[PDB]
């Protein structure tokens, strides 16, 4: 298991800092390196380097002067560190694991970066017509940056729950959207709550719908 | 990519009289002639290295295989069959800072270059299964990078059967002795190491570092690689010095006998009357 | 090594073998892997050293390397192997992978929009600020066209919509959002799809 953490707005010629965390399993081994891999949204893949127990580090040769990577096997956590950053280094990065440092067997979740000058902001949850089986659900009006996480009631409702990808506007926020259709039959003896968590600005909203 | 595999643990031997090679190319027959250069002292504490690769431990406090000094010339001696000894890598820094020089055989060819190379801290040969059928060696976790690139040498291979050689570095030669010995058993005896090669490369020399090779582990046909499968390889390391040796040349024109002058008083003896 | 190129789109019929190629310079004297990301997702390894199949991975994956060719071989191809397939290598220092191919399967059938519209909340509208939310949901093929009308009347200003976005049951979805002010505030979300429109008015 492997959790990727670190800030998700960067401004351009600062540095990018990430760190992975490693759970069932220590670093010091010798089997396996710990490696990075970012993927621009809608293209493909591209490994930014890999570390081993002992410090021996692997660069992209196109990053070479740019990437430093750490390991920290006490707490079993390895960081990567990416200077002078612009907007092609807007991408989802996940940190592997590396079977002899020639393969990947485990992957991370990925967390999206993004490089713009722009300032974040929090979402304005909205409760969208509640119940007008029926659908039901909150806007997600304008944020940035990307993503926001909407669940349904903690994590209990989760079967008819379906959340819409973003839309772009054009004054360079985000809205999102999710809708969740549950049985009519349940139209007031049931309490229909969403979570919006935004990690950039730190939001946290319950909001009843 | 570099891994660190082997455990490497020494024990102290005596090399009774090995090492004696012939001094020049020059055909002697029925004489006694009296050399003075580089030789390994008769009765020499000699030491035992073996390389252990264990698969299925925990932590990474166990490896431990450094490069180890040149000093003036090294005897190196081995008892393999398995093809695990594959050669032999020489330089200062080991890294892309300084030149170094790197001999491969395998079951065909041995290469020997001289390049900056950027070894890695356990270089070995990663012998790998492909189709089922072929077993292909790779060079990717004996060095990251081989740059700049000055010499090249395509030959033969070098590599109950004794190898036994001898590596000197002196006035930009690099010079190697080699002899296969069948034995039962460091043997008694006498068996006088041959010349192979003389390298003309002007490099600095201060370590040495034996190279191994490794097969990958397949616990079952269908599953892929998951490590390396155990192995052992036990080499002899001993070190020259400037002795003079009074040797024995038969009818035949073979090195059939020695004499350390320096061992003691009886050999200087020998050594004084020009006789045995 | 050191250069991998792919194929950027194979498409096949259902029940049919579908072939990926990666090429490079001398591929056989090096393992290649393969990894199948589908959207929204991290990649998962198909095929480990050019024909091992990893844990939990279908039979129907095969592979080949000869040459400098490697191929990636799914046997009675089924919709959900619809994603995009990735060959890697190991070069002498780094990690090389190919651009990527995009697997489709034909002959899926048609699914027309599922159409839901919601008015402005009434919090929103004590906010000074209006939005009108359309969403789209489970058609295919992933190509529709969002037009908006006010009592009988085309609204043009206010309109951003998203491209349509495969989805895991690989059907597509899309959004339309109408900005107004609660001045301007019966409103209709006219969705057409492959000639067919689907209205639903709000008021
Ligand atoms: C060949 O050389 C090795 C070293 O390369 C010699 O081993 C050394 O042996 C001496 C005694 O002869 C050890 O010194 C003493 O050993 C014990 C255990 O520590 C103790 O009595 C004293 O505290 C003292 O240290 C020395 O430690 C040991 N060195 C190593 C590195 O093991 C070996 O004796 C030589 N063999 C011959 C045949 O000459
Ligand atoms: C044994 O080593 C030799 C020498 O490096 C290899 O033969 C070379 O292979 C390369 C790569 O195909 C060719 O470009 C050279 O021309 C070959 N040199 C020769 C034949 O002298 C050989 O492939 C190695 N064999 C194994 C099994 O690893
Ligand atoms: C060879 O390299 C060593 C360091 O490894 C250095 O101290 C020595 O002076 C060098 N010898 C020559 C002749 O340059
Ligand atoms: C080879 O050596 C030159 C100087 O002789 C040096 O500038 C260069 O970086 C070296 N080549 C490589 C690929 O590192
Ligand atoms: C030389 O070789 C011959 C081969 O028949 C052998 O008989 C003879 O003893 C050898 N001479 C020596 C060992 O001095």
């Amino acid at each position: 298991q492997l959790q990727e953490s670190g800030p998700g707005l960067v401004k351009p010629s600062e540095i990018l800092s990430l760190t992975c965390s490693v759970s069932g399993g220590s670093i010091n081994t010798n089997m396996y390196y710990w490696g990075w891999i970012r993927q621009p949204p809608g293209k493909g893949l591209e490994w930014i380097g890999s570390i081993y127990y002992s410090g021996t580090t692997y660069y992209n040769p196109s990053l070479k002067s740019r990437v430093t990577m750490s390991v920290d096997t006490s707490e079993n956590q390895f960081s990567l560190k990416l200077t002078s950053v612009t907007a092609a280094d807007t991408s989802v990065y996940f940190c592997a694991r590396l079977p002899l440092g020639e393969r990947i067997d485990y992957w991370g979740r990925g967390t999206l970066v993004t490089v713009s000058s722009a300032s974040t902001k929090g979402p304005s949850v909205f409760p969208l017509a509640p119940s007008s089986t029926a659908a039901l659900g909150c806007l997600v009006k304008d944020y940035f940056p990307e993503p926001v996480t909407v669940s349904w009631n903690s994590g209990a409702l989760t079967s008819g729950v379906h959340t819409f990808p973003a839309v772009l506007q054009s004054s360079g926020l985000y809205s999102l959207s999710s809708v969740v259709t549950v049985p009519s039959s349940s139209l007031g003896t049931q309490t229909y709550i969403c979570n919006v968590n935004h990690k950039p600005s730190n939001t946290k909203v319950d909001k009843r719908v | 990519q570099c891994v660190n595999l082997i455990t490497r643990t020494q024990s102290y031997t005596n090399s009774f009289t090995r090492g004696v090679y012939y001094p020049d190319k020059v055909f002697r027959s029925s004489v006694l002639h009296s050399t003075q250069d580089l030789f390994l002292p008769f009765f020499s504490n000699v030491t035992w290295f073996h390389a252990i690769h264990v698969s299925g431990t925990n932590g990474t406090k166990r490896f431990d295989n450094p490069a180890l000094p040149f000093n003036d010339g090294v005897y190196f001696a081995s008892t393999e069959k398995s093809n695990i000894i594959r050669g032999w890598i020489f330089g200062t820094t080991l890294d892309s800072k300084t030149q170094s020089l790197l001999i491969v055989n395998n079951a065909t060819n041995v290469v020997i270059k001289v390049c900056e190379f950027q070894f890695c801290n356990d270089p070995f040969l990663d012998v790998y299964q492909k189709n089922n059928k072929s077993w292909m060696e790779s060079e990717f976790r004996v060095y990251s990078s081989a740059n700049n690139c000055t010499f090249e040498y395509v030959s033969q291979p070098f590599l109950k059967n004794l190898r036994e050689f001898v590596f000197k570095n002196i006035d930009g030669y690099f010079k190697i002795y080699s002899k296969h010995t069948p034995i039962n058993l460091l043997p008694q005896g006498f068996s006088a190491l041959e010349p192979l090669v003389d390298l003309p490369i002007g490099i600095n020399i201060t370590r040495f570092q034996t190279l191994l090779a490794l097969h990958r582990s397949y616990l079952t046909p269908v599953d892929s690689s998951s490590g390396w499968t155990a192995g052992a390889a036990a080499y002899y390391v001993g070190y020259l010095q400037p002795r003079t040796f009074l040797l024995k040349y038969n009818e035949n024109g073979t090195i059939t006998d020695a004499v350390d002058c320096a061992l003691d008083p009886l050999s200087e003896t020998k050594c004084t009357l020009k006789s045995f | 090594s050191s250069d991998l190129t792919q194929p950027p789109s194979v498409s096949v019929s259902p029940g049919q073998t579908a072939s990926i190629t990666c090429s490079g310079n001398k591929l056989g004297d090096t393992y290649v892997f393969w990894y199948q990301q589908k959207p929204g997702q991290s990649p998962v390894a198909v095929i480990n050293e050019d024909n091992k199949r990893p844990s939990g991975i279908p039979e129907r994956f095969s592979g080949s390397n000869s040459g400098n060719t490697a191929t990636l071989t799914i046997s009675g191809t089924q919709t959900m192997d619809e994603a995009d397939y990735y060959c890697q290598v190991w070069d002498s220092s780094q990690m090389v992978f190919g651009g990527g191919t995009k697997l489709t399967v034909l002959g899926q059938p048609k699914a027309a929009p599922s159409v839901t519209l919601f008015p402005p909340s009434s919090e929103e509208l004590q906010a000074n600020k209006a939005t009108l939310v359309c969403l789209i949901s489970d058609f295919y093929p992933g190509a529709v066209t969002v037009a908006w009308k006010a009592d009988s009347s085309p609204v043009k200003a206010g309109v951003e919509t998203t491209t349509p976005s495969k989805q895991s049951n690989n059907k597509y979805a899309a959004s339309s959002y109408l900005s107004l002010t609660p001045e301007q505030w019966s409103y209709s979300c006219q969705v057409t799809h492959e000639g067919s429109t689907v209205e639903k008015t709000v008021a």
